[PDB]
C-alpha cells in the first residue's frame, strides 16, 4: 500500500 | 526502550526508500528517533549513584530530550499544517521546504 | 498574417434569386471562418459562424459550405431587405482581418469621435450592456471609407491576453474596466494612416463564436 | 455535413479517426468513445491491433517535486481488439467505414460511470514532464498482444476530454448563515451570505449579498470575501487542496448592537491565478491553458475516485473570527456545436 | 563488387549512406569519413542539411552512479553542411552519386589526429542507459542550421568506430628487472621477467618467462602473476582504473641462494571478465559484446584527450614484496576485408 | 533455423569449361555466405569466404558473387584435379547448416570412432596443433552417408559461448581444455539418429572468416 505507481493531428472532411 | 527505539531506527534506515520515510519526513522522524534514545539513555541517569556531574548530566540530559522531542514534533506537526492549510490567503506556494 | 479574398467583387441579382459568394484563405483554417454583413450606415451583424452553423436571429434562408479551403455562403432567395455588405472572416490564427468584401445589388455603445489634429492621442470609450468583461473577449475593428473591416485590437480579461494588428503594433492600447465594465481605447499617432470609423464588438470569452455583437461606432476624422 | 479528427502515426499507415475530442457524461450515461482505424496489409503473423483508453491520473507538489516523487497511477484502462481475424456500430461509424474503405476497423469504448472528469493541475515554471492531472488517452498498438513493448512508431496516442456540464435543474440557490456567542456575557452576533443562483459559468460575475447583525461589544474590523477553490485527491490519501482563486477585503465597520447589509461581486479568472502553482484547470491537449476546473458534479448517490473540484465563496470576519462558506458550482453549459478545445485565435 | 550500409529515418526520404562502418587511423592521417546522403525535395524553406560528427565520451562509476552523478563531454563536434544551396570527392562518392542520383548530396570528414579511439566501457546489470564510454555519431539534421531543436524523425543517427590496428614494426620485446635489498644485512633478491613479444593480438596466448635468485634469509611462498588494464582517464581528472584480467598464482618455493626460472603462459579473455564492471572493450554499436579495448598507441610524442587504454603484465612475489610490471599491447591486426563490429553468429 | 538451396543437385562438363552453381537462401544473410569443397575419403576444404573473397591456399580459376539473396560460384576452367562436392554455408545465423551440395563429374586430428552400441555415450577428442582454444571458434559438423555435411556444435572460449543444433540439444556438450589445448564432445544418445562422420573445424575466433580449417574426421558406426 506505500507505493507510489500502481507526425501531427489532422482533420477531414466525411459525407453524409 | 532502548530496542524498541534502535529497532526503529534500523526499520527506518533499511527502509529509507520507501515513499511513507519520505513524505512522513526523512530528517524530523530521525531526530525524534534520537531524542527518544536521549530519553531511554536519560532514564537511568535519575538512578544511579548521584555526583555532582551526574547531577548535572541527569538535569541537561532531562531538558535536552524533551526539547529534542517536542521541537522535532512541532516540526512534523507544522509541516503537517501548512500542507493542510493548502495555498495561504494573499500567497500562491506556502509550501514548507523539509 | 493570412489573407483572405472574396469573390466576386461586385454581384448584382434578382430579387428571390440564389446567390453564392466563395471565400479562399492563404492555409488552412480549420474550418474556423464566419460569414458577417453590413448595411450601410448600420453596424455589422453576424451571419454564420463556426464553419457552416447558423446564428440565431438570422432568417434561415442563408447556408454555409466547406469545401477544402474554400468557404461558400448561398442564399436561396434574395430578399428585398438581404441587399448588404458580406465578408469573410477567420479567427483560426492572429490577425484576424476580414476578407475583400461582396456588395450586393439590384449592448455596445461607442463614443470618442469628432475633428483629429494631425498628430497626437485619441480615446475611445465603449460602454458595455448585458455581459460582463470576463465573459466575454472585446475586439475594436476599424473600417476605412472605400474599404471593409479591419481588425485592430482584441482583449481577453479571463486570460488576461492582448492582441494587436501588425499595423497598430506599439501605439494602440485596449484597457477593460471591470468596475465600470466599460473597455478604453488608446491611440497615440500621426496623420491620416487610421481615419476610420471604429466598432467595439464581443465575442464569446471561451469557444469564440464568432463576433455576435457590434458596437454602433463613431466617425473618426483626422 | 460532418467532420472528424484523425492522428497518424510517424511511420507507415496507421490512421485514427474520431467523431469528436470531447466525450460527455449525462451521469446515467457517458458519451461512448467510437472511432475507426486505417492500418495497410504491412503484417504477417501480427495481425492482432488493439485501441487502449487509459485514464491516466499523476500528481506532484511542490515538497514532494523537490523531494523526488511524484505520483502517478491508472484509474482505468480498457483493451479492445480492433481487429476480429455483437460490438454494435453506429451512424458514424458507417459513415467513415463508408468513406474510408474496407481497411477502416472500428472500435468503441463505453466510459463506466462515476470516473472523475479530465481536470489537469496547473504545472509551474520548474515543471517541464506529463501534465498533472486526470488525462483520457487513446493508444492504438499494431503488435501481437500485450506482451510485445510499446513501440512509439507503431502506436497512435490521442488525448481526449471527458467533460460535465451544467445540470438543467439550477438548484436552490445557497444561503448560509451563522451565530456566535463571545465570551463576554451573552452577546450574540450573526451573519447570513446569499447568492445569486447556485449553478455559475465561467467568467459570468458572481453577486454575493452579506448581512451582519452585531450585538456584541467589538466592532469588525474588516470583511475577507474570496472564493475558494478545493481539490480533493482520493488516490494516495492526498490533504485536500485549498486555492483561493478571487478575494475582495472590505475596510466597512459594522457599529455594535446594529444591522449592516451589502452586496459584493466576485469574478473569478486565470489572469490572476496564473502564479498558482497546483491549481486544477479544465483537460489540456497541447499546453492550451484552458480556463478554470469545472466543479464536478457527484450526482450518483459519491465515490472515492479521482480528483474531485469544488468551489466555495467563504465570508470571513474579524473582531476570534466568524467565518461561514457557501458551496457552488462553477461549469460550463452545454457548447452549441462542439468544445475547441484550444486558443481560437492560435497567434 | 562493392556495398554500403544505409540508415534511413522512421519517416520522409531520408537516407544515409556510408561505405565503410570502420575508420581507422594511422597516427599520421586517419582514415576520412565520407557519406551520401538522399533527401526528398520536401522543404520549402528549409533548404539546408547538416552532417554532424560527434565523438562523444561518457563516463560512470559504480560510487558515482550511486551517488547520482555520470560525466559526460563532447570531445570532438565537427558539422558539415551537406547541401551547397572546392571538397574534393573520391571514387566511392562518385559511384554512390551515380547510382544513387542527382540528390545524393556527399560529405567528408577528415577526424583530426590525437583522438582517442572508439572504446566502451563495459556496464553492468544495473546500468540500462548510453554505453559508457568514447563514441563515435553521425548525426543528420534536417533543419534551418543549428538554431532549431534536434528532431529524431528528421535525424539520422549511425555509429562509428574509430579503431587502431597493431604497427608494423613489432617492436623490442619487454624485459623487466629489479633486484631488491632486503633489512636484514645486504641480502639481494633479483626477479627477471621477459615476454615473447610486444604486440599481442586479442585471444593469443603470452608466454612470460621469470627467473628469480635468491640470496636472502626468506622462501618466496607464492609468485602471483596477472594482466592489468589499465584505463587512463584524462578528462576530469578520474583515478586510473586498473583491472586484473587474468590471473595465475603459483604455490612453487625458491631456496634461498638459489636460482629458477620458469615459464607461465596467460590468455586473457572476456568469458572470466564478463562481471568485472568498468572494464574497457572494444567499441560497441549494438551491445554486441565485442572483444577487449585495444591498447591505444600513442605514437606521438602524447596527449591527455579520451581513455588510454593499456596492458601490463604484472609479476609478485611475496617473502614486503617485489613486484615487477612489463607494459604490452594487445591490439588487433589488420582484417583482411572488414570488422564485421557484430556476432558473426547472430543467434 | 535457415535452409539453404543449392543448384543444380548433380553437374557434369568437361574439362576446361565455366561452371556456375547457385546458392538461395530462405531470407537475407548480409552476404554471409562461405562456399567450400570437398572429395571423397578426404576431408572438407574452404574455397570463397565472406562474400566472394577469395581464401588464400586455393587456385584463382574459382570466383565468386552476390545477386540479392541468391550466390554465385564461378569456375572459369574445369581442372582434372577439381571435380569435388561443392556446399553453400551460412553463418549469420545460427543454425549454420550447409546447402543440399552439389556434384561435379565427368593442424587437427579427430578421435573417437569405432563400433556403437544401439544407446549409450560417445565421447570425441580433437588435438589442436598450431593454434590456442581462445584464439579460434571450435566447431564440431557430422556428415552422414548419402547426405551432406550439417552444423552441429559449436565453442567459443574467448566469449564463453556455445551452441549447439535443435535436433542435437539437450545431448550434446563441448568443452575445451585450454590447459590441454583440445576439444571433447560428449555425446549420450540412442538408436542410429546420429550415424555419420565428425569432423572438428577451427573459425576465427573475432570475425569468423569461415571454417578454413577441418579436422580428418573418425568413423561413427552405431
Ligand atoms: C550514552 C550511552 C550510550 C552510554 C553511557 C551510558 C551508561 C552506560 C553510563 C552513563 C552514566 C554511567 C555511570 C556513571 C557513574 C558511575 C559510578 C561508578 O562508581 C560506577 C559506574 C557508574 C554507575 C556508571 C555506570 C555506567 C553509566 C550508567
Amino acid at each position: 500500500k506505500n507505493v507510489v505507481t500502481h507526425q501531427s493531428s489532422a482533420s477531414t472532411y466525411v459525407p453524409t | 526502550g532502548f530496542m524498541c527505539t534502535c529497532m526503529v531506527v534500523t526499520v527506518f534506515i533499511k527502509h529509507n526508500n520507501t515513499p511513507l520515510v519520505k513524505a512522513s519526513g526523512r530528517e524530523l522522524c530521525y531526530i525524534l528517533l534520537f531524542g527518544v534514545g536521549l530519553s531511554y539513555c536519560m532514564t537511568f541517569f535519575f538512578i544511579a549513584k548521584p555526583s555532582p556531574v551526574i547531577c548535572a548530566l541527569r538535569r541537561l540530559g532531562l531538558g535536552s530530550s524533551f526539547a529534542i522531542c517536542y521541537s522535532a514534533l512541532l516540526t512534523k506537526t507544522n509541516c503537517i499544517a501548512r500542507i493542510f492549510d493548502g495555498v495561504k490567503n494573499g500567497a500562491q506556494r506556502p509550501k514548507f521546504i523539509s | 498574417d493570412i489573407q483572405m479574398t472574396q469573390s466576386p467583387s461586385s454581384l448584382s441579382a434578382s430579387v428571390g434569386d440564389r446567390v453564392t459568394i466563395t471565400c479562399r484563405a492563404s492555409q488552412s483554417v480549420s474550418s474556423a471562418v464566419a460569414w458577417y454583413q453590413q448595411k450601410p450606415g448600420k453596424a455589422p451583424k453576424l451571419l454564420i459562424y463556426s464553419a457552416s452553423s447558423l446564428y440565431s436571429g438570422v432568417p434561415s434562408r442563408f447556408s454555409g459550405s466547406r469545401s477544402g479551403t474554400d468557404f461558400t455562403l448561398t442564399i436561396s432567395s434574395l430578399q428585398p431587405e438581404d441587399f448588404a455588405t458580406y465578408y469573410c472572416q477567420q479567427y483560426k490564427y492572429v490577425p484576424v482581418t476580414f476578407g475583400q468584401g461582396t456588395k450586393v445589388e439590384i449592448q455596445l455603445v461607442e463614443s470618442g469621435g469628432g475633428l483629429v489634429q494631425p498628430g497626437g492621442s485619441l480615446r475611445l470609450s465603449c460602454a458595455a450592456s448585458g455581459f460582463n468583461v470576463y465573459s466575454s473577449s472585446i475586439h475594436w475593428v476599424r473600417q476605412a471609407p472605400g474599404k471593409g473591416l479591419e481588425w485592430v485590437a482584441s482583449i481577453s480579461s479571463y486570460y488576461g491576453y492582448t492582441y494587436y494588428a501588425d499595423s497598430v503594433k506599439g501605439r494602440f492600447t485596449i484597457s477593460a474596466d471591470t468596475s465600470k465594465n466599460t473597455a478604453y481605447l488608446q491611440m497615440n499617432s500621426l496623420r491620416a494612416e487610421d481615419t476610420a470609423v471604429y466598432y467595439c464588438a464581443r465575442s464569446r470569452q471561451f469557444w469564440y463564436s464568432g463576433l455576435d455583437y457590434w458596437g454602433q461606432g463613431t466617425l473618426v476624422t483626422v | 455535413g460532418t467532420r472528424v479528427f484523425k492522428k497518424a502515426s510517424p511511420n507507415g499507415k496507421l490512421t485514427v479517426y474520431l467523431g469528436k475530442r470531447d466525450f460527455v457524461d449525462h451521469i446515467d450515461l457517458v458519451d461512448p468513445v467510437d472511432g475507426v482505424v486505417l492500418v495497410d496489409p504491412e503484417y504477417l503473423k501480427e495481425r492482432r491491433v488493439y485501441v487502449t483508453l487509459t485514464v491516466a491520473f499523476r500528481y506532484g507538489r511542490e515538497d514532494l517535486d523537490v523531494l523526488g516523487l511524484t505520483f502517478r497511477k491508472d484509474l482505468f484502462v480498457a483493451n479492445v481488439q480492433s481487429f476480429p481475424p455483437k460490438k454494435p456500430l453506429t451512424r458514424l461509424q458507417e459513415r467513415l467505414i463508408k468513406k474510408l474503405g474496407e481497411h477502416a476497423y472500428p472500435f468503441t469504448f463505453e466510459i463506466p460511470p462515476n470516473l472523475p472528469s479530465s481536470v489537469t493541475l496547473q504545472p509551474g515554471p520548474e515543471d517541464t514532464g506529463k501534465a498533472l492531472g486526470v488525462d483520457y488517452e487513446v493508444k492504438a498498438f499494431v503488435a501481437e498482444n500485450l506482451e510485445e513493448k510499446i513501440h512509439k512508431r507503431n502506436s497512435v496516442r490521442l488525448v481526449i476530454e471527458k467533460v460535465q456540464y451544467a445540470p438543467e435543474r439550477p438548484g436552490p440557490q445557497p444561503t448560509a448563515e451563522t451565530t456566535r456567542q463571545f465570551l463576554m456575557s451573552d452577546k450574540p452576533l450573526h451573519l447570513e451570505a446569499s447568492l445569486d443562483k447556485e449553478i455559475y459559468y465561467h467568467g459570468e460575475p458572481i453577486s454575493v449579498n452579506v448581512h451582519v447583525t452585531n450585538n456584541t461589544n467589538k466592532t469588525v474590523k474588516k470583511i475577507k470575501i474570496s472564493v475558494r477553490q478545493y481539490a480533493d485527491i482520493v488516490l494516495f490519501n492526498t490533504a485536500q487542496y485549498k486555492v483561493p482563486v478571487a478575494m475582495e477585503e472590505a475596510d466597512d465597520t459594522v457599529a455594535p448592537s446594529s444591522t449592516f447589509s451589502k452586496v459584493y461581486t466576485l469574478t473569478p479568472f486565470l489572469a490572476n491565478n496564473r502564479e498558482k502553482r497546483g491549481l486544477a484547470l479544465d483537460g489540456k491537449l497541447k499546453h492550451e491553458d484552458t480556463n478554470l476546473a469545472s466543479s464536478t458534479l457527484l450526482r450518483e448517490g459519491r465515490e472515492i475516485l479521482g480528483i474531485i473540484v469544488s468551489y466555495k465563496v467563504k465570508v470571513k470576519l474579524v473582531v476570534s473570527d466568524v467565518a461561514v462558506e457557501l458551496p457552488f458550482t462553477l461549469m460550463h453549459p452545454k457548447p452549441k456545436e462542439e468544445p475547441p478545445h484550444r486558443e481560437v485565435p492560435e497567434n
